[PDB]
């Protein structure tokens, strides 16, 4: 009775004896009278009701600037195959044969005016690869604070012209406000198409968001270069078609279609259920700014139509950690002709890396990380001073900051502006600013004031509009304070040690959305003219950087930094040097995939209910969602100074860290004994490397098997209330494999199981 | 086969263990017994010059098979012996007989079945020693027991020429001078060899930048792997510039020209796997004590050296190398230290050939020729890690037996244990049985593939330990075990760990090694020794520069950035405007490096962070590794994973992943993680851990005011000082020492009102020996402190050295306005994790050798005529600040402060004897001066850990030394409260003895509910000889040094401490101070503080028992000492302490109760009811003396036997039911009939037979015992009608 994926469109029950069943096998994407060029992208059990996500290679969505229905599918070329999720039901006299109950179509979302606006003159950056370079990864530096205030030619003046721009007592002129897109990954608007080659430094290589600029020549260049199947150098770029098309990217011929079909058709990745609605979120390779709420009762041939990401006004735990990740956003008080962006128009963070969605007791538990969304100038002209560039900036806490999560976090550092750079402290340096409030060389000085990047006598002629990244690092900035707050670096002096939460960067969210804010999620959805908000108050964040033993060079974290940490080699995103092992060419962007809930089933004191926690895997460690089952809702305790004890990362070791995330199958949960188990399918793998080189080790199969530790919640009545949060634990279970490709993992009963 | 009373229970050292208490079917004790034969004369086994160890080791087995007798006699639940087994003379043994699906075939009153012949290996198995026993967890009347050669007990007995020390004291008649063992000139710039010096950057990338700097350009470091076979194209790590000193030929680590008389272990780890007879042997065999065969054998195994050695990782293969290879074995050859990680020149125990491979040359990689590109290949290996005798006893020990499997943690060391040579349990074997416990496989592994899954997040106590590793297990953990046990639910693991070398990780600078004599001795193997020796001044500016560097400035009037002299006085400010000029340019590659023109330098905790193993919060993350502990350096008790253990596989599997680079360019893209080839499973080994713990749940300074708390074993006075201005101030922590700073002037004056305390005003307590301008100036010190190379005028600040021009040409000075007020090894900031001299490792430490009594003292001057040193006139607690204070600052104990040390050891004033002996340190201002160290006077050593003891389901301790110690909230852990709890002994004639440990003879729980200790007064032993015919002024003992001269200059008199002291030449000075090298034999300091000889008084004998104290839910609270609200942790923990001096119980701090005994203590035999000194005192079972089984004249059997046997018990459970007990029990007059009932242990219905056991309810225990006087052959009997 083990339904098991044999490919791509069947699924068929195997026997506890690991023998497929006679006449059982069974075409599902025909069975729903869908054309074969569909296939299914997740499945879920409910009820014993199999439930399937069917996502079609041949959809084609395309956006327009004018009209009404902006994000609407090309029917011209017979493209348009939405999306569906299908209830399947076992009718029968006892033999697997599965049949059609409801089937549910998933419609692109009705974009309002406000954000038609932002989405006009909005930009994606091109998905992480697996074969992504941190140099790719890296930007130019922009122009520093004292360059985009005062202007060139300005030095020496900085402490008297600082008061009027309201940057009072301001200690870093020389803070990055961001990065140049003149250069880099391919930022391109959702009516454009991405390319298939990135740069492999992008400091130097690729023509950023100036799609003219690319298709003109620097296309051409890259592609002498960055030949497809070698013959190429590659010296400054890749060609990343095969990867592209791994991680799930659609292609017409060679060229990628363009991205508000590749968003959209990312967006259908997962499914999870309850007894009134079904959810669909989108996968963690790129970020997806709609998910689709369904409504189990809504009419078979009706629409469903998803919610804004920017309308799901998430809680992060405080407001401050809330207005840290609106603020950058982008300005406020545009007012040029028409360039609003994500913040002027009082929108919430856009892009989520959607690491997984499930649900337990008719509740349903999201995580991902934050994607990235900051504003970026398209002056195009004298021009703006912040021209071409991303306004973005590090909100690390600053050195002196009280001791304490609570504290950490609202920490005014960073609050609407950029203050981190470079600094000496003793023997030893803090890219994070030393100071915060109203603290100095000479005591108290007044409070630090910071602002957004952008001259006030232009404010009628700066023209700010939004980015959406690829990656959770906000900033990239090819700067010593991004490295570290990528690689969780920052570190205060004080008796006690405190790593500093970048509140903006890396920022990972987690939480449990209850049935009446689905409800409200879905109200949003049906919302026509005026925009409607969403409001998801059982959910946090928690700072969530790279582990830093993936970075070459770099041996341990602590508040004394070693000397050679200050070079070059180390400070910049494109010096920096990756030996990750966990498949991933990078060392710097994070990335989670594989949430999956799960009931507790160990005993419970009579009056409380059992407890469930979810699991999520990022990269080198675990991460365990601790929840309250008695209210349904995040686990947390009275002192603040604590960290959030709905949170407990569990590092890994060689064995885990060699597990590759690019090839996560499936992830199924032990209900009786417990454990999780994460499912990797080498099979996945690209087939041809980022240098075109054949993929070597597209063979086999490994499984992490996750298994709670700690103390629990509710266990007696001493355990009542918790103070530490329960831990995780990953160990590589021992089902590994090179020579055999993988079909499924039958968890036969507490003391065995099948492969 | 009967009981033979000449036979007496005894206490093996190694393991502490004299009994099993078992338990469940059949409840009693197996022990430990010997005969108690006196005149043991080895010496008559004749050692010549033309034989070797193997056939003297058997002529002396064969020898004391006649001399002695031993075996494991069983005793009943009442103390009361059943069957002698004394294995080399009982009769026509043999092993067990199988049914068909391998189950032991058995019925309880005729035992066993037998095969009618001997287990295989029996003539070889019969002359071992029993040692060991334990039980299965699942499987009933199934024991184990481990064997052991007659020299793993007698080998301290063995003649002292061929069990040879590590070092040799010799006849001394050139007078004794310790520098005589030392290699000491320093290596020189080659005048042939200048040229291939690394380049400076001639050009530098822009980047986009604006600011510039006049500086000296980064030096580049060029890698490649070129076209050539056996050369690179470039390979600048490789560069050679300097060479060693020719005084009378080259100094350089060579053992043929060194080691004259080279000491070697016993046997080799492939002679021990060889030769049957000399490796140790576990047997599984079963037991039961009412039957016709009560006992038979069941499997025999070899704990075979090669079954460790081939588990080895594959870089303990070439441990004379690491994974950085050429330039760091390159600067510790010229600095005359040790190369690798594990090398026999510090840790020879584990290698076949000992000293003769103490060495540098051969390392498995080919090094020293003459072409820098044709160094750095993979070659041919002859010293690799093994298991030889003297380390092989110490890896056997401490046993327990999970699910179809048995495992051996291995001793505490004391097999094979010298006063110079550490052999400790390395790893863990296994035994693991199949076909239903037919068939055997047996294996082991190192701890170091087991630990290296720690990290921050699994323990309660301090945090960044020298715990850490990487792919290659380089750090290499072994311990002294006291051992592993069931705490409840959880199984836990008890000893002494070492961590990695905390004390070695700063390095000279190339010339100096001529005035920092401990520091290289201690790097050498001569100065055997842990603990952090402080020597600031003559270390490099960093230990990890290339060689090609290190000649940049030979004058020092540059100051050249790139090498130069440590201090932190005169170090850059690069600021907003300045890394883009200095440093942030240096880009580089896949074959580029760069060393920076950034200047750099710290203190001994900077040195210690940057190079030792620490923990961090992700595990496999220690990417340097400068060396492995000489000796057990740390507590250590753990959670083992018991399931995850069950499943590790026997053989562990490695693969290129943990082979080092086979070539340099290979080398320079190193990557620190790697994925396993997915046939290894090396990897699944890092899980065995769950939990582990070190001391106290207490972090930071917090840390240090606990260690000044507890009472010095010496005499029972606490370091705290407080108890009695004048007065004198404490050894460990820094509250009250010095004066109150306000830290509002630290910093460059960056920053600093509400930042490092919880209150509105920054108060510290500056410590001993800090620097000020003035009483009225005590807040910060200005820059003022320039340091010329000769008399060369200041540092020169605003200098284009000291500049640099930034984006607008706005230049500004790159140096410090205002400095920390204090440098000295007592320090403590907060603020300042770099001027700190205090750390995570050393506080662990000082735990660990506070306890033991044996952290040592610096010493001026000795209690001799003229060389006195007073108490009055001549010390001023209340100066610190000046020369009239007396803080050394040079060679010192790090963490603590030495004055103060010295006054709560009673070197001098009337403290710890009745008279002053005036010994002490003295700093003088008007000429040069020679010191070195000397003991504490005891001779405790961190080995010296008996057995793990488990007190309830959550609660368990040890003895160590002279301490019994607690870990009462591991396994379930609280706030407010310290986790610890400590006993000390109280008697002076142990405590003052010259091998202390040998008088402890076990430890146990007792049924009073307190764990307790065996003491005997009578079984010390004196050191190998009188001396002879003249005056050892070095004595090999357990608590002997061979600590060096360390000489310095004239202290100023006024401002003395605002610089270092600095050291001159000490390779002359032992001639000018005889009378503190005399002190470095430990007897001679006992002598002069008046405890050498029975001037001690008290005891004649008075051996017996020892008690921990008493407890309750209320000890170890300590939650208003925890916390803050008004001041820091530290300060408040002082407050709550100085109230509580002379109350320490309820802190769970104090004295051992003790009770004496008559005779010899030789060991406890121990029972669920009952401990039995000597075995002694057994008694008639009082509660139960009115219980009987009826005799067969009494049943009248068609009464009870008309039904057949099948129906008289409930088959579900085997009890009969209960009105058939008073028909066959007799009981007395208005007893409980639901108190006691009858078992049925075997039967058959075709003959009506029925054979069964009585359970009664133990008035003291909540569960049931077996009444054992109920018949004339025990617990056990049988009713039949008329038919048996």
């Amino acid at each position: 009775t083990f339904l098991v994926k044999e490919d791509s469109k069947n699924v068929t029950a195997y026997t506890p004896f690991a023998t497929p069943i006679t006449d059982s096998k069974s075409d599902l994407v025909s069975l729903a009278q869908l054309d074969s060029s569909y296939q299914i992208a997740d499945q879920t059990i409910h009820n014993t009701n199999l439930f399937v996500l069917f996502k079609s290679r041949d959809v084609k969505v395309k956006y327009e600037s004018s009209g009404s229905n902006n994000i609407s599918f090309d029917s011209t070329s017979q493209g348009e195959k939405p999306s569906y999720v299908v209830e399947f039901t076992n009718s029968t006299n006892i033999g697997i044969k599965w049949t059609m109950v409801k089937k549910y179509q998933l419609d692109v979302p009705n974009v309002s005016s406000d954000m038609n606006q932002v989405l006009k003159n909005l930009i994606l950056e091109q998905p992480l690869t697996k074969y992504t370079l941190n140099s790719s990864l890296a930007k130019e530096k922009g122009k520093t604070q004292r360059e985009v205030h005062l202007g060139s030619g300005q030095a020496n003046q900085w402490t008297s012209q600082r008061n009027q721009h309201d940057l009072n007592n301001n200690p870093s002129p020389n803070a990055s406000t961001g990065f140049k897109l003149t250069t880099g990954n391919a930022y391109r608007k959702l009516s454009e198409s991405w390319p298939i080659y990135e740069p492999i430094d992008g400091t130097k290589q690729g023509k950023g968001k100036d799609s003219s600029g690319w298709s003109s020549t620097e296309e051409n260049e890259a592609k002498n270069d960055a030949p497809s199947v070698s013959s190429g150098t590659f010296n400054k770029y890749l060609n990343t078609k095969q990867a592209l098309e791994s991680i799930g990217i659609l292609f017409d011929d060679q060229t990628p279609r363009n991205v508000i079909t590749q968003l959209y058709y990312a967006s259908t990745s997962k499914l999870a259920v309850t007894n009134n609605h079904i959810v669909v979120m989108g996968n963690s390779f790129l970020p997806s700014m709609w998910y689709w709420v369904v409504e189990r009762s809504a009419q078979e041939n009706a629409s469903n139509k998803p919610t804004w990401f920017a309308n799901t006004n998430l809680d992060w735990g405080e407001d401050k950690q809330k207005q840290f990740v609106e603020n950058q956003l982008g300005y406020k008080e545009t007012t040029s002709t028409n360039s609003h962006n994500f913040h002027s128009k009082s929108f919430t963070q856009p892009a989520y890396l959607i690491s997984g969605i499930d649900s337990v007791n008719d509740q349903i538990i999201f995580s991902g990380f934050k994607a990235g969304s900051v504003g970026y100038d398209s002056s195009s002209s004298s021009s703006s001073s912040t021209k071409d560039q991303a306004l973005a900036w590090s909100t690390t806490t600053s050195l002196d900051s009280k001791t304490g999560y609570k504290d950490l976090v609202t920490n005014d550092t960073g609050l609407n502006g950029p203050i981190n750079g470079s600094f000496s402290i003793q023997d030893t340096f803090s890219f994070v600013v030393p100071y915060s409030g109203n603290h100095t060389n000479n005591g108290t000085t007044g409070p630090i004031k910071t602002a957004y990047p952008v001259k006030k006598d232009q404010k009628s002629t700066v023209k700010i509009n939004s980015l959406i990244n690829a990656t959770p690092l906000n900033s990239y900035g090819d700067e010593g304070i991004g490295v570290f707050d990528a690689l969780g670096l920052n570190y205060n002096f004080k008796s006690n040690q405190e790593r500093l939460p970048s509140r903006t960067d890396q920022i990972f969210v987690y939480g449990i959305v209850s049935p009446n804010e689905l409800r409200s999620a879905k109200s949003s959805a049906d919302s026509t003219g005026s925009d409607t908000k969403v409001n998801w108050s059982n959910t946090q964040s928690r700072y969530l950087p790279v582990p830093y033993n993936y970075s070459e060079g770099i041996i341990d974290a602590d508040g004394f930094k070693r000397p050679e940490n200050r070079g070059a080699s180390v400070t910049t995103f494109s010096g920096l040097k990756s030996i990750a092992p966990d498949g991933f060419a990078n060392s710097i962007a994070n990335f989670s995939v594989g949430l999956k809930a799960g009931i507790d089933p160990n005993p419970v004191m009579s009056g409380k209910k059992a407890n469930y926690g979810a699991v999520v895997l990022t990269r080198g460690g675990v991460v365990r969602l601790n929840f309250n089952p008695g209210n349904d809702s995040l686990l947390s305790t009275t002192d603040n100074n604590i960290a959030p004890i709905s949170f407990s990362f569990t590092p890994f070791t060689a064995a885990e860290s060699a597990v590759d995330l690019t090839t996560f199958k499936e992830v199924t949960y032990n209900q009786e004994s417990g454990l999780w188990s994460y499912i990797f399918d080498s099979s996945l793998k690209p087939s041809h490397d980022g240098k075109q080189t054949p993929v070597t080790d597209n063979m086999g199969f490994s499984v992490i098997t996750v298994s709670r530790t700690g103390i629990e919640l509710n266990q007696d009545q001493a355990t009542t209330t918790l103070d530490v949060a329960p831990s995780a634990l990953a160990v590589q279970s021992g089902i590994q494999s090179t020579t055999q490709t993988l079909t499924g993992v039958l968890p036969l009963s507490e003391e065995f199981s099948a492969v | 086969q009967a009981v033979d009373e000449t036979l007496t229970p005894w206490t093996w050292n190694n393991n502490n263990f004299s009994s099993l208490k078992i338990t469940g079917e059949n409840p009693g004790s197996f022990g430990l017994v010997r005969s108690q034969n006196d005149n043991l004369n080895i010496s008559s086994v004749t050692k010549n010059s033309s034989d070797d160890n193997l056939k003297y080791l058997n002529a002396v087995e064969k020898y004391l098979d006649g001399q002695q007798n031993f075996a494991i006699r069983r005793y009943d639940n009442n103390g009361r012996a059943l069957y002698d087994i004394n294995l080399a003379k009982m009769e026509n043994p043999s092993t067990v007989q199988r049914g068909l699906n391998g189950e032991p075939i058995f019925d309880p009153f005729k035992g066993f079945g037998l095969t009618g012949n001997a287990p295989t290996d029996w003539n070889e198995i019969k002359g071992k020693v029993p040692v060991e026993v334990v039980q299965s967890p699942h499987s009933p009347n199934l024991y184990f027991v481990l064997l052991v050669p007659k020299v793993a007990l007698e080998y301290h007995n063995l003649n002292n020429q061929v069990v040879k020390e590590s070092l040799e004291v010799k006849a001394t008649q050139s007078s004794f001078n310790p520098t005589q063992r030392l290699q000491k000139d320093s290596p020189v710039k080659d005048s042939s060899k200048q040229g291939e010096k690394l380049s400076e950057t001639t050009a530098s990338s822009m980047s986009s930048g604006m600011a510039t700097s006049t500086r000296a350009k980064a030096l580049k470091v060029e890698v490649e792997r070129g076209s050539q076979s056996d050369s690179l194209l470039k390979n600048d790590f490789a560069k050679k510039p300097l060479k060693h000193k020719n005084s009378s030929g080259e100094v350089k680590l060579e053992a043929e020209k060194e080691f004259t008389e080279a000491w070697k272990p016993l046997l080799t780890t492939d002679q021990i796997a060889r030769e049957k007879g000399m490796g140790a042997t576990v047997v599984s065999f079963y037991d039961a004590p009412y039957s016709e065969n009560h006992t038979a054998f069941g499997l025999v195994d070899h704990i075979d050296p090669k079954k460790m050695v081939e588990n080895y990782p594959p870089s303990w293969k070439t441990p004379k190398w690491n994974h950085h290879g050429i330039w760091d074995y390159n600067a510790r050859n010229l600095l005359l230290q040790t190369t690798g990680f594990f090398n026999p020149r510090r840790h020879p125990e584990w290698f076949d050939e000992g000293q003769a491979k103490a060495d540098n040359t051969s390392p498995g990689f080919k090094v020293g020729d003459t072409d820098h590109k044709k160094d750095g290949f993979k070659k041919n290996s002859s010293s690799p890690i093994a298991l030889p005798f003297e380390a092989y006893f110490a890896n056997i020990g401490n046993m327990v037996a999970i699910g179809n499997s048995v495992f051996i943690f291995g001793g505490n060391g004391h097999a094979t244990k010298m006063f110079t040579t550490n052999p400790l349990s390395i790893g863990v074997f296994r035994i693991k049985y199949t076909d239903n416990f037919s068939k055997s496989s047996v294996t082991g592994w190192p701890y170091a593939v087991l630990f290296g899954g720690l990290i921050n997040p699994q323990t309660n106590g301090l945090k960044d330990l020298p715990l850490g590793t990487n792919r290659w297990f380089e750090y290499v953990p072994r311990m002294a075990v006291s051992g592993v046990k069931w705490v409840g639910n959880q199984l836990v693991l008890a000893g002494t760990l070492t961590m990695g070398d905390t004390a070695t990780v700063p390095r000279l600078k190339y010339d100096q090694l001529e005035k920092h004599l401990n520091l290289v001795a201690q790097g050498q193997g001569l100065l055997r020794e842990d603990l952090q020796i402080f020597t600031p001044y003559g270390w490099a500016n960093r230990p990890d520069i290339p060689v090609g560097a290190w000649l940049q400035d030979e004058m020092g009037s540059k100051f050249g950035p790139h090498y130069f002299l440590n201090n932190p006085d005169i170090q850059d400010n690069v600021n907003n405007d300045t890394v883009e000029a200095l440093i942030s340019s240096y880009k580089n590659t896949d074959k580029l490096k760069h060393v920076y023109p950034y200047r750099y330098s710290g203190l001994y905790a900077w040195q210690l962070f940057n190079w030792s193993n620490k923990l961090t919060n992700t595990p496999l993350s220690a990417n340097f590794v400068n060396e492995n502990s000489y000796a057990p350096n740390s507590l250590f008790a753990a959670i083992l994973n018991e399931d995850l253990l069950t499943g590790l596989s026997d053989k562990i599997f490695y693969g290129k992943e943990n082979e080092f680079a086979e070539n340099e360019a290979d080398r320079f893209n190193q990557l620190l993680s790697l994925n396993p080839n997915p046939n290894t499973n090396w990897a699944r080994y890092l899980n065995v851990v769950q939990r582990f713990t070190t001391g106290p749940n207490l972090d930071s300074s917090t840390f240090d005011q606990f260690l000044d708390f507890l009472p010095w074993i010496g005499n029972g006075k606490p370091f705290s000082n407080s108890p009695s201005s004048s007065t004198p101030l404490p050894t460990f922590s820094n509250i009250n020492v010095g004066v109150k700073s306000m830290i509002t002037q630290h910093l460059n004056k960056e920053n600093t009102r509400w930042v490092f305390i919880p209150n509105f005003s920054p108060d510290i307590w500056t410590g001993a020996g800090y620097r000020v301008q003035s009483a009225n100036q005590k807040n910060g010190i200005p820059f003022e402190q320039v340091k010329p190379s000769n008399n060369s005028t200041p540092f020169d600040p605003n200098s284009d050295d000291n500049k640099v021009t930034p984006s607008g040409g706005s230049s500004k000075p790159t140096t410090y306005p205002a400095l920390p007020n204090s440098i000295s090894p007592t320090s403590d900031w907060i603020n300042a994790l770099t001027f700190t001299n205090k750390n995570n490792p050393q506080r662990n430490q000082l735990l660990l050798r506070s306890l033991l009594g044996t952290i040592p003292v610096l010493i001026n001057k000795s209690g001799d005529s003229n060389d006195q040193f007073n108490k009055d006139s001549e010390q001023k607690w209340d100066k610190t600040e000046t020369n009239e204070g007396n803080l050394p600052g040079f060679g010192e104990v790090n963490g603590l402060y030495n004055a103060a040390l010295l006054h709560t050891y009673g070197f001098f004033g009337t403290n710890t004897n009745s008279t002053d002996p005036k010994i002490g340190f003295k700093a003088d201002s008007s000429s040069s001066s020679s010191s070195t160290l000397v003991g504490s006077g005891l001779n405790w050593t961190s080995q010296d850990v008996g057995n793990l003891v488990v007190i309830n389901d959550t609660s368990f301790g040890f003895q160590l030394g002279g301490w019994f110690i607690t870990f009462t909230d591991f396994i379930r852990p609280r706030t407010g409260y310290l986790g610890i709890t400590l006993s000390s002994l109280q008697d002076q004639t142990i405590i003052w003895a010259d091998q202390p440990w040998t008088s402890f003879k076990g430890s146990y729980l007792d049924s009073d509910g307190t764990p307790k200790s065996l003491w005997d007064p009578t079984a010390l032993k004196s050191l190998p000889n009188s001396s002879t015919t003249y005056d050892t002024n070095p004595t090999l003992s357990p608590s002997f040094q061979l600590y060096q001269p360390n000489k310095v200059k004239a202290y100023q008199t006024t401002n003395t401490y605002n610089k270092l002291i600095e050291p001159v030449d000490a390779t002359s000075a032992a001639t000018n101070m005889t009378s503190l090298l005399k002190l470095l034999t430990t007897k001679n300091i006992k002598a002069k503080l008046g405890k050498g000889t029975a001037s001690s008084q008290g005891n004649n004998n008075g051996g017996g028992v020892s008690q921990t104290i008493n407890t309750i839910t209320t000890t170890g609270n300590i939650s208003e000492g925890l916390k803050e609200e008004t001041s820091i942790q530290a300060e408040t923990l002082k407050k709550f302490f100085d109230s509580k001096q002379n109350n320490k119980s309820e802190i769970g701090i104090g004295d051992s109760t003790f009770t004496k005994m008559d005779g010899k203590l030789t060991g406890v035999v121990s029972t669920p009811l009952v401990n039995l000194i000597n075995g002694q005192g057994a008694t008639s079972d009082s509660d139960t003396e009115k219980i009987s089984f009826k005799p067969g004249n009494q049943i009248d059997f068609n009464r009870l036997f008309t039904l057949p046997v099948t129906e008289l018990f409930d088959p579900n459970t085997m009890f009969v039911y209960d009105q058939y007990v008073p028909l066959l029990v007799n009981l007395p007059s208005g007893f409980d009939q639901a108190s006691i009932r009858l078992k049925v242990i075997s039967y058959s219905v075709e003959n009506q037979t029925l054979g069964v056991r009585l359970e009664f309810k133990d008035p003291q225990t909540q569960q049931f015992i077996p009444v054992l006087n109920a018949s004339s052959t025990g617990p056990q009997t049988v009713f039949q009608p008329f038919n048996q």
